[PDB]
């Protein structure tokens, strides 16, 4: 070959001997803990903190930064690479957030890969089982195909709301939390379409194209409030804290949890759908992992920041007021879908829907509203939604 | 000059004392605008506190932001600048000014001044970022048109530098 | 073929001879090339693909291919395009092997590279401009 | 019916889902990017790699298992972490932590591009890159984490996210691989990051370096870096797809070649001298001359296969290319003078070229011995390595009129009285502040865009302070609180302390005071 | 340290130089395909075949063996280590079986590990979701806890039936098929008990002990026919082909599939059980993977062996007659459970149970009975079971 | 009720399941080993390693990934397969293939012991060994 | 301590001196030992456990421990028992680490070894005979 075949210093006798002569017989320092100066959140420094913390090169004029001076190159006009102008919220240290699941990149893809491969094994067995035969064909072709299919656009819209968050946010652990939350949302959208494509292989003339779901998302009154909230959260604001809080802690925690768990998953297990709960098992698992990290960022940290907690709750309560109204509106449109399904006592009758809304709103009050001082009357929100029943 | 340490020094400590005496949104808004006109951008009036102004600027924003949440009604936080102007009106005004600019040197000055006067917490973040993006789009189209046309000797005179040395 | 060697052309000169050609006026603008460069990370699977696909069938269909040993990786340069079918690699290896498994040890592409079906292609063509990308 | 159905085993393959991605976006009047840009990306752009989220994870986890197997099982059992030549184990402190900031900022840059694009498939290609760059941040971190545990000098491997802030070389890295990726027109950033940064310069920085690593005994870096670049190639496709998506925009005819030439000069200004310095001076065993590596990867292959082939769509050979070629031959030797002279501000231990290195330099860069080699050998005789010498070469440069300036745009140091690469000193006063610029391309950028380039330089920040106090304040010390991390030799004894630095009496001046 | 620190020949300069001088500059043979002489079942030799085939050291007097002579040590009395006396069935080559999923040990544990870890993530999210709140508490505490809990003893009994199979069977691919099938059965038993322990953490005073399930398995008439068949398959026979065929192709394919899929999984999705289908998703996936391998061994190979197919079908049809009668009996006892649940039309009424039995028996006829020439009247078996309704 | 429940995140750890294994066996008169033996194994024997099927797989797959990483990635890239002294590379033909038959026959032997034991926990320890010996056949 | 070295006792003799002791009549029956032998496969995790648990806290509680480097593995012999808590190993390593993860690189036990909770124990005691095994 035209070029030298390079001898390896690890195994070549000559080069290994030269290298051995140059290496000292003793260590030159005894501190072997990588970035030993990070303050640990738990009893001892974790690998997640070691590999993540301070990768963002913030200067001292962004709260928590270790570097100094201005950026080397800014936007035309002077916008800084990162800057305090990116959000209303304030903190003594932007690096204080910790994902409680401690996900750096490797555990994240390791877990999703398990779900990736197991899903295909489950589908091959489910097709061989013939279990599709017991699904109510009205639920299948009318509710599932059309209205579950349209829900992918909510997930996809929430995914896209993270694009400016991923560019604008101000530390490394926050950025990892946001990007993983975004991928899980687009995963949810792709899984809903995977289910529809799967059903198309088993039921002839089942149409898995997105044409009808897209028409329903964009023009059906049942999704009109949801589409409006999602378009606003995605393209109407750029404060990256507002997007994460509105997206996950209000809209997805109220409308999203109702649509995924109280409607499509719960009623799958009254109309004999043995397939859909396999997919909602994933979206709901992703929802609870995301919630742990959003909770740490907003509830545990920013709402209690030693200098800015009350300042921050002022904005959080304002945002919550505005986006909770949008989400109530979205749920009030959505519950019209119940007119399209068979009335089952305690599930799809008014008492059933009322209990389901008490679960979503009552959970949200404990999980989020109580912890930032937001006052909410659960019963009053339940009644506002039932107005659309 | 003999610089003091980077992160803790007498310049930053003195300005933190001044900042701690701001007590009203009106007073802090004038303070932060005067500071930004005086000490930021290539058209600042003084480079005296060059290595410290960005940290000092952060501390002024912290004080103004807290004062805002303590003294203003919530609706004002969303829709108004702390000057009292309507945030949407500030937005429309400055986009109009930049689109009426005839050279890159007029455009560049409008954008820089908008940031000096209205950078958060003066304007609400969502309105400010949207306006600044619109201004920057215009500035780039002007500047990047025929970028290599003027020779350096010409650009030096247009910019107004005092040439102290050319090797 | 020899035009695709790592040390082709100017690279064989040393010292002043190298400098004079490097600074020649003809060589101050880029020269369009119809080549592609493919870098494969060394591993058990890749070393079998190199020996039994790239250097047999591959070189038969494209005699311009040159493969060079760069210790940790294989450096491959060819005229026009290189193509590797993951389905053929799987048969050679005796284990499931998708195009995504092939990508586990494909380390660099100087060229337009894409996946379609089981096939990985790196081509001189300006995909998306001169020739459209397609679905399965 | 409820009794008959086809029961053959079927699944759904990734490319079946991917086919429907383009239809996931939907139209509303507010659906447009939030970021300033002169260009409009076409709605129908398709992507070259058909990846969905589940198959993304499956593919990346399989890369990880093999890599972490080799590192944590096989190479640890062999003791590989301390079988590296000291010059190279020191060089990897810089290579891996500096690359880390590029990996990190590329997360934010790709997210900004995801925002710019209108086509769901194009968003998806940028989205995959967002995830890869998180992977690569953690991979670079893991190299230094692994070296902290297993190599004979963990200082500097174990704390560079803070000790990099002391020195001047870090500033230049922030321009090409941090600010340059995220601050500007989304398309300017795309050419800086993907078309030049990744498609051109990571081939030498990430791929070709592994042969230098192996030559010097390091099998840790190839294990990781060769896996990093498996993702990188999908980012080269992203940059190309950017160009495709704006090819029918009349704005591209107006603007693209200006953004491309600015980005090409930005990237090359730092990497051409810095990589050649780190490869040739930071190694014992050399693979080939840096200028040959640059020729193969930058000029001939990247220039011919990417830029040359795009000529039919209006892309020109960059006007700054001729100046870049002069740098490829000499500028890394120029930078070596500055790097060795300012060694106490770093976080790695250096070694002057030995007698056989010098023979190699002169053979491959005729004239090296009479210019650079004469200086290095004089410094050696003056006591460069000896902590009792009181000698630090930065003051020897000053005493002989060889002042060092920092380019206000690129942050690259420049020694006009000694430099053989491209450039010349321009010193301007503007509105009461003095600025040093060093080449025609950067001077234009500053003259047209002065509010983009206000970056404080080390002389402005450290003016009048004594070297040892700056190092102490920056934590540039080992765990005993007094021995410097940085050293002017790679031996295990006679290490310099703060008191040996203080004895030299080095105080930072203002280099522009004389003008 | 007291002993020499051994120098590595890979990296020590002296030893590496000596080793390099001794290695020839050329290969000494060109055949690099490990056990290149195995006849491939598919287009090219697979790694699964390479690593598995002929590990069993059979002599030529066991059909297919490559070795010669008697065993070195036999049982007291003369029973051979392996021998033709172990089964009634005969074949020209015992090494002819191939698992269609090509599982050697590594892909097997790789896949189950994905299910292991994902299960714990799903449980942590399901507990955080509060989804237990929507489960009918009668289904939960009465049917699920007691009767689903008792089904673990069927799975555990079928697991134990494989102990003598694992000792006695006559080739390496058959042994791998049998051992993996056994572990999946005991996995099913442990997963049912995992679900009960999980519910106990969420519902106070839910008793997850096995005491009641064990009493139901051993003494409740609903399981009396099932327990008798399983005790017979496990401890009443030792022909290892009879055990695999009776266990998987008759009993588990009829009673087992009815109990797991048509009763507990299907009715979970009428009484609002969102938890149980996650676990039955696993047992049913394991059932279909096991079926692929049993099918190859018995249906594709032994029933068509060029010299012994008809001979082998004679025994297979006899076994099927006997064990299908036992399984019909077992189902007739089992359908008494329907008297304990609320009557839902098309599910738990006579028409519903009749359609479910038509699915199990009709599937079994296509999957198994038709392929060995066994004549069965589906309708007649449905009616025999309904006799117990 | 249908509104209140404890919502703390919980799972079920392997040793919690393993605790119930002993009670999986049940008594009937034909429940005895099929194999000739002079001895009777006690019904109450416990096992030293508390392994269940799911955690068995998780543990073994993690061993495999690191091993196959070292072999297929790192040592292949180093060319290690031909850096062995010829005497030893020849000896390994015998050592690994002869050991293989022990690994293989141990599958059947442990299954016979699983049959002999009466205690479910003791059966479980032999069962884990049955699976390991398949692993080791494939490793040799 | 020195009684637990790999080369303790007869193992230091060579040649005829070794043979005469090896064939001495006292040495034709086994001699009961209160020792345990633990073999740890070398890896990143194990090497940290060796240095920061076994050779610090471990040797402090049991001064009889001897650790020897056998190239690919660590050979450990102690009087009585050795104990390793996976929960302490996880804190040292900074990542999740159960007792089952610890077993990934535990390669041999000459002694009675068992798992209980997060603890791996290898003991001279006759577990199940002299002392009962328990559940959590
Ligand atoms: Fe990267
Ligand atoms: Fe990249
Ligand atoms: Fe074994």
């Amino acid at each position: 070959q035209s070029s030298q075949v390079t001898k390896r210093g690890l195994t070549d006798p000559e080069r290994a001997a030269i290298i051995a002569a140059a290496v000292p017989d003793h260590a030159l320092d005894t501190q072997r803990k990588y970035h030993y100066f990070i303050q640990p959140r738990w009893k001892r420094l974790s690998e997640y903190e070691q590999l993540s913390c301070y990768a963002q090169p913030n200067p001292d004029w962004i709260a928590g930064g270790l570097d100094w001076g201005d950026w080397t190159q800014k936007f035309h006009g002077g916008r800084p690479s990162w800057g305090n102008e990116s959000t209303e919220l304030r903190t003594t240290d932007w690096y204080r957030h910790r994902d409680p699941a401690r996900r750096w990149h490797h555990p994240y893809v390791k877990d999703k890969s398990e779900e990736a491969r197991y899903t295909q094994r489950f589908l091959a067995a489910y097709s061989s089982e013939g279990s599709i035969r017991t699904i109510d064909p009205y639920w299948r072709d009318e509710i599932l195909n059309k209205y579950f299919g349209a829900l992918l656009y909510s997930e996809y819209g929430l995914f896209n709301a993270h694009s400016s968050v991923g560019r604008d946010c101000l530390s490394d652990t926050i950025r990892q939390t946001a990007v993983f939350a975004a991928l899980d949302k687009v995963d949810n959208a792709q899984m809903i379409q995977m289910e529809r494509l799967f059903i198309a292989k088993l039921v002839p003339g089942f149409d898995a194209s997105t044409d009808v779901p897209k028409k329903i998302w964009t023009t059906d009154p049942i999704y009109s409030g949801a589409r409006a909230t999602v378009q606003e959260i995605w393209q109407g604001v750029q404060d990256w804290n507002e997007i994460l809080w509105a997206g996950h802690a209000v809209y997805d925690a109220t409308f999203g949890q109702f649509a995924r768990r109280e409607f499509f998953q719960r009623l799958a297990t009254v109309y004999g759908d043995t397939l859909t709960p396999f997919f909602t098992a994933q979206s709901q698992t992703y929802f609870q992992t995301t919630r742990g990290a959003i909770d740490d960022l907003f509830v545990y940290c920013l709402a209690n920041d030693s200098e800015f907690g009350a300042h921050n709750r002022t904005f959080l309560n304002a945002w919550t007021e505005h986006y909770l109204a949008s989400s109530v509106a979205a749920l009030k449109d959505f519950v019209g879908l119940y007119a399209k399904v068979e009335k089952v006592a305690g599930a799809t009758d008014r008492a059933g829907v009322s209990e389901a809304l008490q679960r979503v709103f009552g959970d949200w009050k404990i999980d989020y509203a109580d912890k930032i001082g937001f006052r909410v009357d659960v019963d009053q929100k339940v009644d506002a939604v039932l107005a659309g029943y | 000059a003999k610089r003091e340490p980077i992160h803790d020094n007498s310049i930053r400590t003195e300005w933190e004392a001044k900042i701690a005496k701001l007590t009203s949104v009106d007073q802090a808004t004038k303070f932060i605008q005067d500071f930004r006109l005086a000490y930021t951008s290539p058209f600042r009036k003084s480079y005296d506190i060059d290595v410290d102004y960005q940290y000092i600027e952060r501390k002024i924003e912290e004080k103004l932001s807290v004062l805002k949440t303590e003294k203003l009604p919530v609706a004002d936080l969303i829709t108004k600048a702390t000057t009292g102007e309507d945030a949407a009106a500030v937005e429309a005004t400055w986009i109009a000014k930049i689109k009426a600019a005839k050279s890159k040197y007029e455009a560049e000055r409008i954008h820089i001044e908008f940031r000096q006067l209205y950078k958060p917490p003066v304007l609400p973040v969502n309105v400010f970022l949207r306006t600044d993006a619109a201004l920057g789009t215009v500035l780039m189209e002007i500047r990047n048109t025929d970028y290599y046309g003027t020779p350096l000797e010409g650009l030096r005179k247009e910019r107004g530098v005092k040439v102290l040395h050319l090797q | 073929s020899a035009h695709n060697a790592y040390n082709a052309g100017i690279m064989q000169k040393t010292g002043k001879a190298f400098a004079d050609e490097f600074f020649a006026e003809e060589n101050q603008v880029v020269h369009e090339s119809n080549a592609v460069v493919l870098v494969l990370m060394k591993s058990d699977e890749i070393d079998a693909i190199i020996e039994d696909i790239v250097l047999k069938g591959g070189k038969a269909k494209n005699p311009s291919i040159v493969v060079e040993d760069k210790a940790g990786f294989w450096w491959i340069k060819a005229d026009g395009a290189i193509e590797i079918d993951a389905a053929e690699a799987g048969e050679l290896l005796g284990k499931p092997f998708s195009v995504y498994d092939l990508l586990i040890n494909v380390s660099s592409t100087v060229g337009r590279a894409y996946t379609l079906g089981t096939k990985f292609t790196i081509t001189s063509e300006l995909m998306g401009l001169d020739r459209a990308l397609t679905d399965i | 019916d409820a009794l008959k159905v086809n029961r053959a085993p079927v699944g759904v393959e990734p490319q079946e889902v991917h086919k429907w991605l383009q239809s996931f976006n939907w139209d509303f009047k507010e659906n447009r990017t939030k970021y300033p840009t002169k260009y409009h990306m076409a709605n129908e752009t398709k992507e070259q790699f058909k990846v969905i989220a589940k198959e993304y994870a499956r593919m990346e986890a399989a890369k990880d298992e093999r890599q972490f197997g080799t590192l944590l099982d096989g190479l640890t059992r062999l003791g590989a972490g301390n079988k590296v030549h000291p010059r190279w184990g020191e060089t990897m402190k810089v290579i891996s932590n500096f690359l880390e900031v590029g990996e990190y900022n590329a997360i934010a840059a790709s997210a900004m591009l995801w925002d710019s694009a209108t086509a769901a498939e194009q968003k998806n290609g940028y989205l995959a890159q967002v995830l890869d760059e998180i992977r690569h941040t953690h991979q670079c971190a893991f190299i230094n984490h692994y070296y902290s545990k297993h190599y004979h000098d963990p200082a500097g491997h174990n704390d560079a996210r803070r000790t990099r802030a002391i020195g001047p070389l870090w500033k230049g890295m922030k321009r090409v691989f941090a600010d340059g990726f995220i601050s500007g027109d989304a398309v300017e950033c795309s050419v800086n990051l993907q078309l030049v940064g990744e498609a051109c310069f990571t081939n030498p920085l990430i791929v070709a370096v592994t042969e230098w690593a192996s030559a010097n005994g390091d099998e840790i870096t190839p294990t990781v870096f060769l896996s990093v670049e498996t993702d990188e190639l999908r980012h080269m496709a992203n940059g190309y797809q950017t160009v495709v998506s704006i090819a029918n925009d009349p704005a591209s005819a107006k603007f693209l070649n200006t953004d491309l030439n600015n980005a090409f000069w930005t990237q090359q200004k730092y990497f051409t001298p810095v990589l050649g310095y780190l490869f040739e001076y930071g190694s014992k065993f050399k693979v080939e001359p840096w200028v040959k590596t640059w020729n193969r990867w930058v000029y001939e292959d990247w220039g011919g296969i990417w830029i040359g082939r795009l000529g039919k769509y209006g892309v020109e050979s960059p006007a700054s290319l001729r100046d870049a070629k002069r740098d490829a031959y000499w500028a890394h030797h120029d930078l070596a003078l500055a790097a060795y002279a300012m060694w106490p501000l770093g976080f790695a231990r250096l070694a002057l070229p030995d007698e056989e290195d010098q023979a190699w330099f002169e053979a491959n860069y005729p004239g090296w011995a009479d210019h650079y080699g004469k200086i290095f050998n004089e410094w050696k005789k003056l006591g460069y390595e000896d902590p009792k010498s009181g000698f630090i070469p930065y003051q020897w440069l000053l005493a002989n009129g060889h002042d060092v300036y920092i380019d206000r745009v690129s942050q690259v140091p420049f020694i006009p009285s000694l430099a053989k690469g491209t450039g010349s000193l321009r010193v301007h006063e503007f509105n009461g502040k003095k600025h040093s610029l060093t080449d025609d391309w950067g001077e234009r950028q500053w003259l047209i865009e002065p509010e983009r380039y206000e970056c404080h330089n080390v002389f402005e920040q450290y003016e009048g302070r004594e070297l040892s106090e700056v190092i102490a304040e920056g934590h540039g010390v080992r765990s005993d609180g007094k021995t410097l991390i940085a050293q002017p030799h790679t031996r295990g004894d006679n290490l310099w302390t703060l008191e040996d630095i203080k004895r030299a009496g080095c105080v930072f001046p203002d280099p522009l005071a004389k003008f």
